């Protein structure tokens, strides 16, 4: 499982107990688990259980959730995207972020 | 009814850093 | 396939023939198969077929199932979790 | 109309007791 | 409405042998 | 993709163009692709495209399809299972089959 | 993520933000990501983020999307397939 | 009520033209 600061879950629209994909930019590993809420404002991203074989402290990851919907909705759907930098500082747009 | 259903990105955390790893987690 | 003591399926809400994810805490491997019922009380967890390449006797694993539902219901959904230790002794 | 995939349940830290590559069933 | 939906094994071919492999398949 | 004798698809209830999982008993590889119908009575199982990196002629595989349904149906659902031996000879039950 | 010439998305019925499977004919790797639109006519196929670990420039890949529908409709369903050769030249 | 997962479409044998590990978007 992956414990995630509740503020981050809210920004990405991800629910506690929702299925998530984690794609490890650092090492290339890809794995699917579920979300666990960590305390709001903790800025925690914690890989728990077997998932700890797939990421290490300091790894840069992308955490995604997927939903299903009919085609017409899909065609106008806008994902909830949160961008990070630094000490897991959240931003609304990619335009803020260093190299 | 019988509508075709797509799997779509709902949202993501882009380039968040892992802060902790716990192989032995009880939860 | 993975055969699992029916007591354990009952506690976790996992159904015979349901899709299951298996996450191997010992060796890190992750795979998806389906659940088979094993005799009630046997405490069995048996990896069968090609899945025998992904886990060995004595490996510690997490076995999960997923369901879909609308967002409104998902917000309050509560998963069925069973905790184990020792020789597949449930309730701690 | 947006459908979520949610953890239904889990068996946490069970031990593999048997492996049977040649299983028929 | 709002019913919980399971993913279930529909059917399988058990221990069928692979007869051909075609990396360069056009189809 | 995996081309499969149409008689085998009928027995397992698998549709042309349906998603399938293939679990390689021989080498342990696991992969997801889709079904392609091969000529009825050909007894073909052909791994095509990138899937040819995951299985070889002579490998023993399990080919599965999954469907979704509400819980109550799920609780009484019976999968369509076909068992093989020899020259991809299909049987209805496992009780026929050599070691 | 995988950015893909919008012409190609149009031919295959793949939508921006849709889940996609990528099967690497060159190296055998298989992974799942989502589609991003690239400029129409560019012939781009760009692997971004962690997916850059799974494919190199010049690798040949198959990019697929899946949908669900009831069994009655699935029986006659017809997928949208686009064929390519050379330098991402569509229609052969 | 039994819902099938079906190939929607595919791009067959396209070539990767670019790789961008550091992509932001």
């Amino acid at each position: 499982x992956c414990a995630i600061d509740q503020d981050f879950l809210d920004a990405a629209g991800i629910l506690e107990n929702e299925a998530i994909d984690i794609w490890n930019v650092t090492n290339g590993k890809r794995f699917s688990t579920y979300a666990i809420a960590a305390e709001r404002g903790s800025r925690i991203i914690s890989v728990n259980g077997a998932a700890a074989h797939c990421a290490s402290v300091g790894d840069i990851v992308i955490i995604a959730s997927f939903v299903t919907m009919p085609d017409e909705e899909a065609r106008t759907w806008r994902p909830n995207v949160a961008y990070f930098e630094g000490d897991n500082e959240m931003k609304r747009t990619a335009k803020a972020i260093p190299v | 009814r019988g509508s075709m259903i797509r799997t779509m990105l709902q949202g993501k955390l882009h380039r968040v850093k892992v802060t902790h790893a716990d192989l032995h987690y009880e939860g």
